[PDB]
């Protein structure tokens, strides 16, 4: 969730 | 071939939900990942360009399913397809309920 | 000099130019584009090439992305396979290409 959006936002 | 790593595949997606076995320089990896992302259910990604043993998983996911070919995407211990299969699916809106069946 | 001094010859003599690799569905989706709207196209597939990093290098300092595809029409840069198909979807691709065909001649016959 919070781990999710730290991977997401740095690939995209 | 003989000697692909099937065994592990089969460890990973009985222990995950949803697992997608991807490149990072891919498009159509980032489109499949979005697509759960975007769903807010939990996914686990394994990037074979990055892994030294990533060429073995190819080599097990070909022996599987037929296709040396990334994506390769499964939902409850099954496999659901590539890029476009689930991309498919989610269309007519039976993805999310696959998902779902993990959880019952 | 001489990747892009190639790419340049290549773009120049096509009408259509898609810079490649024969692994990459995004790279197929634009060839499958531009032969269902019934246009010809050169394909340079830059996992075949030997210098294929060069190639990839070159582009990017041409177009701004190192990525495939990188897609010409008449010699312009156009984008890659999402900005070809918004051209397409918006009713834009299709008169470049044809501009192109009208205009390009045939070499052996100007000489
Ligand atoms: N129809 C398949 C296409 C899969 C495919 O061709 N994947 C490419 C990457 S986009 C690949 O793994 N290529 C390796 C190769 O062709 O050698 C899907 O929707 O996933
Ligand atoms: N938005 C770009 C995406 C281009 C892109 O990310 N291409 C990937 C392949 S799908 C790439 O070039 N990855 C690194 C490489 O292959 O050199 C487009 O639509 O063309
Ligand atoms: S490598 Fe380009 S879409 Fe998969």
């Amino acid at each position: 969730l919070g781990t999710e959006n730290l991977y997401f936002q740095s690939m995209e | 071939l003989a000697t692909a790593p099937v065994n592990q595949i089969q460890e990973t997606i009985s222990d995950n939900c949803v697992v997608i076995f991807s490149k990072t320089s891919c498009s159509y990896c980032t489109m499949a990942k979005k697509l759960f992302h975007d769903m807010n259910v939990n996914y686990k990604v394994v990037e074979l360009d990055l892994l030294e043993y990533g060429n073995q998983f190819q080599d097990a996911l070909y022996k599987m399913t037929g296709e040396r070919t990334v994506p390769r995407i499964f939902v409850n211990g099954t496999f659901i397809g590539g890029a476009t299969d689930t991309h498919r699916l989610h269309k007519e809106g039976k993805l999310l309920p696959l998902v779902h069946q993990c959880y019952l």
